């Protein structure tokens, strides 16, 4: 058995079979945090009154 | 997702589909990340 | 009378056994739906 962080793939799950996965796993990008709370007129009911 | 590697003999498959289903089930994984994986400081 | 089942079909436990099952095409969960829901003088 090969227990640890293992991400099943088309090449490994072809020369070994895979257990059921229990954690989903993707791919991402991560980015750093942008240095108002807006209303357009005011709008009170919006154009209404 | 993640995932257990085999011998692709080993025929172990299937004793651990079963138990491993079960803990998917009602309160056994579903427990387990919030002791490990439950940070703080999320988004907002 | 049937061979496959291309259809919506939770991976379960239970129904592990007397059928087998594939890598599902996508990851989902359980949720619950519900509805939601003279401006002077009041």
């Amino acid at each position: 058995m090969a227990i640890g962080s293992l991400t099943i793939n088309e090449e490994r799950s072809e020369i070994v079979d895979f257990s059921v996965p229990f954690v989903e796993t993707g791919i991402s990008v991560m980015v750093a945090r942008s240095n108002v709370s807006p209303s357009a007129f005011l709008e009170p009911y919006s154009p209404a009154v | 997702g993640y995932g257990i590697a085999l011998h692709k003999g080993s025929r172990w498959k299937r004793p651990i589909d079963l138990a491993l289903l079960q803990f998917l089930g009602d309160d056994e994984i579903e427990m387990l990340e919030r002791l490990w994986l439950s940070g703080i400081c999320h988004n907002d | 009378q049937a061979d496959m089942i291309v259809a919506p079909l939770t991976i379960n436990n239970e129904r592990a056994q007397y059928i087998e099952f594939s890598k599902p095409f996508k990851y989902q969960g359980l949720t619950i739906l519900v509805k939601k829901e003279d401006s002077f003088m009041q």
